[PDB]
């Protein structure tokens, strides 16, 4: 009830119990997940998923199978905002690689555009 | 239709038989390696090319509701014969 | 498996500390790393006892949230087997607490007649306890011809059967000295531990979540719930036999007011389709595929519901983002909430009084894990 | 509507008192529970004969993960990747390749036993009704390596016997 | 910014509590390490807890503080009764390699792991 | 060589470690303990047994899933035991019953065991071959059992000459012979001095020279910390345990060091003491 | 098959001995039957 | 069943509930097996002609819920009307 | 739209929206949001100080009863600076009606133990400590309670993973059970499911 | 009466002149309160209904079927409860306006 509050920094790594194998040695990377290409819809897009770099997998050899000595190898973090982004992550502690959002570009095209004249841009199909 | 590789044992219908230098042949020792002996690309030839006189046929599968969905393959392809993906039996045409 | 750390003055008590946790199996998180229509079955098996009345909650909260009603002989056919979930779960807690209690051979007779009701559920799905076969969006794959019948056996023989437990049991002289003292439940507590279903039966409060809101066809039966009045454990008991003979009713109505509707929703965007048209198709083929390689997607927002499990208040609260995963599962267990109370109902008696105490709050301790 | 119990009063007539004073002191309905018993004594029990006589069953019971293939034909299974897909404890492993004929096919059909909890998702998930959980039930197994499946052994165990997989579908084709 | 801490004001009654716990861990082991009919000297295993104590120093922000000093007074109590049993306590220490060092050479043979 | 021996990734749990093992022996008592430091390691071991199959039952749930493999051999003949060595990476032999029996003598086992899975080793192929000795088992006298070692060691240095010679002294551990029939006692009292080794570097030790190849040929022996009385010995175990032939005429035979023979200190091993596991395993007092 | 025994003493098999040739006079098996005589014998028909 | 009738009259002795009508061994109401192939119903939906989905979609009837409030008024009500006691059911209450 | 669409009541939906105006017009100093689903379950979404005063004014009053006690849990959400939703969801007898108390907090500091009017709330805040690490200053006893002792990390949290840290095996070595880093024998698969195109226009979001 | 259905609770012979002590310190208790908020009118209009309510009738099971809260003496320990939280809403001030808001990037759900 008005208490002590000071305008500092987090230190959380000390208390979520992860060992610091994991927490100086993993890295983590902030991107917005890109548009698999095949399909053209960008719902997939407008979040900011938190990644963690991939490591070993080796043969399990009884059965082939990928086994791996990464607990962490399938966390996904799906975010909304940068900011809040690296706000978690410098705030829980690891380390982070940010790459910038990519919208795509506005063009201009018309269809009376595809029936040029003079100029080259000329459907010669249909 | 087995083969026997050099390394001296049965082979399956994928190619995945051993080498000399592995120790999963020994740990086969005692139990034997069981496989299906009724393999899979040799009972093509025991099903004969039916002959329709259409032209863009249908393909069920033996039993209606049992089996693979319904499929129209075209016989265009004037010496190819017509395979369906499901099946694997084929078809011809009769003008 | 419980833990149990008492502290006890002399052949009596004064604490005891129920180290529970022993259970604790992980349902929640790995629910939310899967889809809707996958991670069911870990609904049906958190409880295991009952156990279609958890798939019972699962899908009304699915429905609920999606806003899609079954047709309506989905809703009478999950109202029988509802009764038989309830049937079952107190038929196998009497007998579970009349075998620790002592008492070896009605454990048996019932078991026999619990056999006939696991061949139902083979006949019925295929599975022996753990059948899933509610799907949200209705029951799907419905019944062999020439069941109802069997069932109308079961109902007849099982009466004679259960007036023949009241036969045995209950004026058993000395069963009635082991549990009539014990277990005494204020309203205040009833309120104040959060408190479920037979609990509130049996202590006082008149109190039913198929009564007050009848969220299926339960509205148009004619049952009557009974209630307790001096808030014990021996009343208690009598109100679990009176909520089995209440069962035999709702069967016996429910055999007599049957629609012969269809299986499932026909908005075949939430169920798939049968056979025929999956295999001539384009549509039904296109909706089974990605219907079970995605799931459907679910409308973002968070609800809760609540059905009577025959221990209690079987809740379960979603929270779903627009998705195919939900996004935070989590369940309200009747008994969790009635393991909550065991120092303020068990200050004064001796030990094997508590194991009484457990026995008559009935236990599965799989579904105390949440 | 409620029908409550236990409201009733010990009635203060004489012959009622002293019937309940006779339970007390001469134990009767104890020696009423012993003749319900002897009842159920002299009923013939109803066991089954385990190793010859077998408990029964329906046409849909969720057994042993038999394939099933082509009348005269290949197999059955696509590898079409939808039993991975829906196989709530992912025991399922497809890895699928073509072979030199052109129709698509597998490499690796992997079934655990162990993380299977015997659903039959993936007997309605299947498009072409491939996978088939099995009749029998007999598995007992002495050693866990012996417990992880190959196609090679559901191959082998689709045709120790299609027959019975046979009658129960056409049997009950028409309910799913 | 209104943030309102568990119990401290200055780092003072935060080395306060936190001495403190540490002597109830000093009077905490030799009973543990007898009552558990253990097979660790008595020097071993107060040196690990000190050393469990100076892993955490390089913490200055109080709340964080408060709620190492809670959960120390937690497991000092779960091992002040008979809760935990030889397990966990064991499970502190590690006498079962975990042989790994941070040499570079010695990662560079047992590959890919920077 | 092949792939899947090649070590993969970390270690533990059906991690692809390196070595393929192929144990005569293991159902006694320092081949469990190195099956364990295997298991731990993540390799396969190739063990096959005699006895009833519930013995290495006992011992089966060291590996993981599937790891290590049961067989079966005979002292007899050279068509099970090649059957057993067709594919391994490394073999060791450890065997030896300690009374003769009726069939088999402390001859002919020591004697010829070694030479017939020799013989089919070295027709085999197998490498870094790790034959255990007891220590200073001479041609001298006092014992059947020693000289039946020596031959076997003659044999063993001599047919396949890079075989890991390995002796440890006497070791102590849960399952000791000698601290046993310390507590097995009554009672009589003669001097020796002595060195004991406990069982868990010794098994270290032979996982670390077996995983570490260039270190082959030499014969090694591993030292007690300590060495001192064997009466002091019995004292000190009295006292810690709260109570006031062949077996004891071979711990008052020989207890010395060879300095001709490189030990530990070739391998980065810390010595666990006496004093310390000698606290932690006496156990089985009077409360 | 016996009609006038209760449903689950209908059907039982009399194994023989040494049908695959393990002295099967003692110590019977399950699953020593061929698979339409695994459908009569678990009660999933009513004709043989 | 299929005793003698002076062990019957001692079971009835023992219990009289007419034990020998219905005991719990079924014999003649065994559902009789392989009943005849089912055809299903299709319900309220494959009717032609009419069946836009732009109606009945019921994923898309999920509004948004509406938000009172922020970061001589007629009221005090209550969020239901109070809940009316019931009635013992006639059916044989006590008393 | 009307077969196999379950229909609704605006009678309840007016009645809620009536109530909650009025609860949260008579306890101003907390309330920010009262929202109302189209199924009629009401919500009210509180400052994390007027824990102790709305639940006391909330059991009693006469014109909103609710005695009965469910669920607490404080679904993890980031993309916010307070993460957890301590979520108290209480039920009528008299009335027969359901609210949802959603009090926000944040990691570190605490709410204020409910536990002193709800006797049921007691292995809730338990179970609440120990499954995240939300701390309840003015209670009896915390503990570890559904989990191991040795063990933490907070596990229902999105920072831990699937799999725990640690894994159990016996060993012989020293004659017991001990806790390694984690050796699975598979992958734990990840289906990227989440498809594109909009399922639901009603609920989009503006971008930016 | 005779042994109500309630467990905990044995019946009361008096309820009138009690329940009637009962809401007069109630309107006490709300005379405490300060004025301008309607907290005041919603607590004072419904009380004084249910003292009109009470006031009017003499009767007992009249009395329950017209006065919710059955069977009667819930009413009594509801009013104890509600004199519970006046004693406690003297202080904590309830009424007073907001203290500070949310980010406002918080309530709002889909994320
Ligand atoms: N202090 C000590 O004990 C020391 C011992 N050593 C040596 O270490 C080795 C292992 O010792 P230890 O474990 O104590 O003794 P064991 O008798 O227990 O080890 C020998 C193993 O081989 C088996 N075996 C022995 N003879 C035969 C046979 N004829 N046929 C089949 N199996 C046989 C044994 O019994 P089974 O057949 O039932 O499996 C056992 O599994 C011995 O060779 C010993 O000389 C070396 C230095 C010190
Ligand atoms: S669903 Fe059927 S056809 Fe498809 S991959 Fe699985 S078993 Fe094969
Ligand atoms: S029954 Fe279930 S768990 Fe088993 S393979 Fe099929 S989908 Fe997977
Ligand atoms: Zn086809």
């Amino acid at each position: 009830t008005q208490l002590i509050t000071v305008d500092e920094k987090l230190d959380i790594t000390t208390l979520t119990g992860v060992p610091e194998e994991h927490i100086k040695t993993r890295k983590a990377r902030i991107f917005v997940p890109a548009r698999n290409n095949m399909q053209s819809g960008v719902n997939n897009t407008k979040k900011w998923k938190m990644e963690f770099d991939t490591r070993e997998r080796w043969e399990n050899p009884l059965m082939g199978w990928a086994s791996t000595a990464d607990p962490l190898s399938n966390l996904v973090l799906t975010f909304s905002t940068k900011e809040d982004a690296i706000a978690f992550a410098e705030k829980n502690g690891w380390s982070y690689d940010v790459e910038e959002r990519k919208v795509p570009k506005p063009k201009s095209k018309s269809y009376g555009a595809n029936f040029s004249w003079n100029k080259r841009t000329r459907v010669s199909t249909k | 239709g087995v083969r026997t590789s050099p390394t001296g044992e049965k082979v399956t219908h994928t190619g995945q038989v051993y080498d000399d230098e592995d120790y999963r042949r020994v740990r086969f020792v005692g139990r034997q390696k069981e496989v299906n002996e009724n393999f899979a690309i040799d009972l093509i030839a025991e099903q004969p090319v039916s002959q329709v006189g259409s032209r863009v046929i249908s393909c069920d599968g033996g039993g209606g509701a049992l089996g693979h969905p319904r499929v129209y393959i075209n016989l265009d392809k004037e010496t190819k014969t017509g395979t369906c993906g499901y099946c694997g039996l084929q078809f011809r045409q009769q003008h | 498996v419980l833990r149990l750390v008492m502290e006890l003055s002399g052949e009596m008590v004064r604490k005891c500390d129920p180290h529970i946790g022993l259970l604790h199996r992980g349902t929640e998180k790995l629910i939310e790393y899967k889809t809707y229509l996958q991670a069911l079955p870990y609904f049906d098996r958190l409880d295991y006892v009952s156990m279609m009345c958890n798939e019972q909650a699962y899908s009304l909260a699915v429905e609920k949230l999606l806003n899609i009603q079954p047709p309506p002989r989905a809703q009478w056919i999950r109202v029988l087997f509802g009764e038989i979930t309830r049937l079952l779960n107190h038929i196998m807690a009497v007998t579970t607490h009349a075998l620790d209690i002592g008492a070896m051979t009605p454990f048996f007779w019932m078991f026999e007649e619990r056999e006939k009701m696991f061949e139902f559920y083979e006949r019925v799905s295929g599975a022996r306890m753990h059948a899933a076969y509610v799907r949200p969006g209705g029951v799907h794959q419905d019944l062999p011809l020439g069941l109802m019948d069997d069932i109308y056996e079961f109902s007849k023989n099982f009466s004679l059967r259960i007036d023949e437990l009241e036969e045995m049991l209950t004026n058993n002289r000395i069963w009635r000295n082991r549990t009539v003292d014990i277990g005494v439940v204020t309203a205040e507590d009833a309120l104040n531990y959060g408190f479920s279903g037979v609990m509130l039966r049996g202590s006082g409060i008149q109190w039913d979540l198929r009564k007050t809101q009848p969220y299926d066809v339960y509205d148009q039966v004619e049952f009557d719930v009974p209630i307790g009045s001096r808030g014990d454990c021996y009343d208690r008991y009598l109100c679990r036999v009176e909520e089995m003979r209440q069962s035999i009713r709702i069967i016996s109505q429910c055999l007599n007011k049957m629609p012969p509707g269809e299986i499932k929703v026909d908005d075949a965007k939430v169920s798939p389709p049968k056979r025929a048209e999956m295999k001539t198709s384009m549509e039904s083929l296109i909706h089974h595929f990605k219907l079970y390689t995605e799931g459907y997607q679910v409308p973002p927002g968070a609800t809760y519901t609540a059905i009577e499990a025959p221990k209690g208040e079987f809740g379960v609260y979603l929270v779903s983002d627009g998705s195919s995963r939900p996004y935070r599962c989590k369940i309200k267990a009747p008994g969790f909430a009635h393991l909550a109370g065991l120092d303020k109902m068990s200050k004064g008696h001796m030990l094997a009084d508590v194991v009484a105490i457990i026995g008559t709050q009935d236990i599965v301790f799989g579904e105390v894990d949440r | 509507t409620y029908k409550y119990v236990n409201l009733r009063e010990p009635s203060m007539d004489m012959k009622s008192v002293t019937d309940r004073a006779a339970q007390t002191l001469l134990w009767t309905e104890l020696i009423r529970g012993l003749g319900m018993t002897l009842s159920y004594l002299f009923r013939e029990p109803a066991t089954i004969n385990y190793p010859f006589e077998k408990g029964p069953l329906s046409p849909r019971f969720r057994g042993e993960h038999a394939l099933r293939r082509y009348p005269s034909g290949e197999e059955r299974c696509i590898a079409c990747k939808l039993c991975e897909a829906v196989c709530p404890a992912q025991a399922i492993t497809i890895e699928a390749e073509p072979r030199a004929d052109g129709s698509r096919r597998t490499t690796r059909y992997d079934i655990d036993m162990t993380k299977c909890i015997y659903c039959g998702f993936c007997q309605e998930a299947c498009p072409v009704d491939a996978i088939v959980e099995g009749p029998n039930f007999e598995f007992s197994t002495e050693t866990h390596e012996e417990l992880l499946y190959n196609k090679e052994k559901l191959l082998n165990n689709g045709d120790k016997w299609e027959a019975e997989i046979a009658a129960n579908i056409q049997a009950d084709y028409l309910y799913r | 910014t209104s943030v309102k801490p568990i119990f401290s004001r200055d780092m003072n009654e935060a080395k306060r509590r936190v001495r403190e716990l540490y002597r109830a861990w000093y009077r905490e082991v030799p009973n543990t390490v007898h009552l558990f009919q253990l097979d660790i000297s008595v020097k071993q295993g107060r040196d690990k807890v000190r050393e469990m104590f100076k892993k955490n120093a390089h913490v200055t922000d109080p709340r964080v503080v408060d709620l190492l000093v809670i959960k120390g007074k937690m497991e000092l109590e779960e091992t002040i009764n008979v809760w935990k049993q030889r397990t966990h306590v064991m499970r502190f220490f590690h006498e079962t390699e975990a042989p790994r060092p941070k040499d570079f050479l010695s990662k560079f043979y047992v590959g890919h792991d920077p | 060589l092949h792939h899947a021996v090649i070590p993969h990734g970390k270690g533990g749990r059906s991690s692809v470690s390196g070595i393929v093992a192929t144990v005569f022996g293991a159902t006694g008592f320092l081949g469990r303990y190195l099956v364990n430091h295997l298991g731990r390691m993540g390799s396969q071991v190739i063990v096959p047994y005699r006895c009833e199959p519930y013995d290495t039952m006992h011992l089966r749930p060291m590996g993981d899933l599937g790891q290590i493999i049961f067989m079966d051999w005979n002292g007899r003949d050279k068509d099970s035991i090649r059957r057993a060595v067709e594919h391994s990476n490394v073999v060791i032999n450890l065997v030896g019953r300690e009374w003769e029996t009726k069939n088999f003598d402390f001859e002919d086992v020591f004697v010829k065991i070694p030479q017939a899975i020799a013989q089919v080793s070295k027709e085999a192929g197998v490498e870094k071959f790790i034959h255990i000795s007891h220590l200073n088992a001479d041609i001298k006298s006092s014992s059947k059992y020693l000289r039946n070692k020596a031959v076997g060691e003659k044999e063993v240095r001599e047919t396949f000459p890079e075989a890991t010679i390995i002796k440890p002294a006497d070791i102590f551990g849960r399952e000791d012979r000698f601290l046993n029939y310390f507590a097995n006692i009554r009672s009589l009292g003669k001097k020796t001095v002595k060195q004991p080794v406990y069982i868990v570097d010794v098994t270290k030790g032979i996982i670390n020279a077996i995983k570490d190849p260039d270190a082959r040929g030499k014969t090694f022996a591993f030292v007690g910390p300590n060495r001192y009385l064997l009466f002091d010995l019995v004292q000190y175990v009295f006292a810690v345990a709260h109570r006031p032939r062949d077996k004891v005429e071979r711990i008052h035979t020989t207890d010395r060091t060879l300095p001709h023979l490189p030990g530990l200190e070739d391998l980065g091993v810390q010595a666990t003491p006496l004093e310390l596991k000698a606290i932690e395993v006496l156990r089985r007092h009077r409360t | 098959e016996d009609n006038k025994q209760f449903f689950g003493r209908h059907r039982w098999v009399i194994y023989t001995t040494e049908m695959n040739g393990k002295n099967t006079f003692w110590d019977v098996d399950g699953s020593m039957v061929p698979p339409e005589w695994h459908r009569w014998l678990h009660c999933m028909t009513d004709d043989p | 069943a299929s005793a003698t009738r002076l062990i019957q009259g001692l079971r009835n002795w023992a219990s009289g509930r007419d034990l020998q009508a219905k005991l719990q061994l079924r014999y003649q109401e065994i559902s009789k097996r392989t009943q005849p192939p089912p055809k299903l119903p299709v319900g309220p939906s494959h009717r032609l002609s009419n069946n836009y989905y732009c109606a009945r979609d019921g994923r898309r009837e999920a509004m948004p819920p509406s938000i009172v409030m922020s970061s001589s008024e007629k009221k005090a009500v209550s969020p239901a009307p109070p809940i009316k006691r019931w009635e013992l059911s006639q059916d044989e209450p006590y008393l | 739209t009307r077969p196999t669409v379950r229909p609704r009541n605006d009678v309840a939906h007016k009645q809620l929206s009536a109530f909650g105006e009025y609860v949260a017009e008579i306890l101003p100093k907390y309330v920010q949001q009262v929202q109302v689903s189209c199924f009629s379950e009401l919500e009210i979404c509180i400052h994390p100080d007027g824990v102790i005063p709305v639940l006391t004014f909330l059991r009693d009053h006469s014109n909103a009863q609710f005695k009965s006690l469910a669920d607490l849990t404080a679904v993890d959400i980031p993309t916010r600076q307070n993460r957890f939703e301590i979520v108290y969801n209480l039920l009528s007898l008299r009335f027969n009606s359901r609210i949802r108390v959603k009090t926000y907090t944040d990691e570190l500091t605490p709410v204020e133990s409910s536990v002193s009017v709800y006797k049921a709330a007691n292995w809730y805040e338990r179970e609440i400590w120990d499954m995240f690490g939300v701390f309840f200053a003015n209670h009896p006893d915390l503990r570890r309670i559904l989990t191991d002792y040795g063990f933490e990390g907070h596990p229902f949290r999105k920072d831990f993973p699937l799999s725990g840290y640690v894994e159990l095996r016996y060993d012989d070595e020293v004659k017991r059970v001990v806790a390694e880093p984690v050796e699975l024998a598979q992958e734990f698969r990840k289906f990227d499911l989440n498809s594109p195109w909009e399922a639901f226009p009603a609920y989009r979001q503006p971008p930016e | 009466k005779k042994t109500t259905g309630l467990v905990g609770l044995a019946v009361c012979e008096t309820p009138h002149e009690r329940l009637k002590i009962l809401y007069t310190k109630i309107l006490d208790v709300l005379g405490h309160i300060p004025k301008n908020a309607a907290y005041r009118k919603y607590t004072e209009q419904i009380t004084n209904e249910k003292l009109s309510i009470v006031k009017a009738e003499p009767d007992v099971k009249k009395l329950e079927e017209q006065l919710q809260g059955g069977q009667i003496e819930e009413v009594i320990l509801q009013a104890e409860n509600e004199l519970s939280l006046a004693r406690k809403m003297i202080q904590w001030k309830p009424w007073e306006p907001l203290v500070e808001e949310p980010p406002a990037s918080q309530w709002k759900w889909p994320i």
